């Protein structure tokens, strides 16, 4: 039992790594969708 | 008359976008 508490810990702790990676994957995405947008918004000024 | 109000919107539209990408810019 003391086992299985652990495992279920672990797996616990797995899910934390895996949102806390999903939340780092969003605050990477907008950093870098915000420069993006930047580019494609002066990209689509020069065609206007 | 009809073809200067569209090519008038297309304009605004445009000066719109240009307007949203400055407060972007601004904002960020």
């Amino acid at each position: 039992q003391r086992k299985r508490l652990a495992e279920k810990y672990r797996e616990c702790l797995s899910n934390k790594e895996k949102i806390l990676k999903e939340i780092e994957v969003k605050k990477e995405y907008l950093s870098s969708l915000q420069p993006r947008l930047n580019s494609i918004m002066q990209a689509s000024l020069p065609v206007q | 008359e009809s073809v200067e109000d569209k090519l008038e919107l297309r304009r605004k539209q445009f000066h719109v976008l240009l307007s949203t990408i400055h407060e972007l810019q601004q904002t960020l």
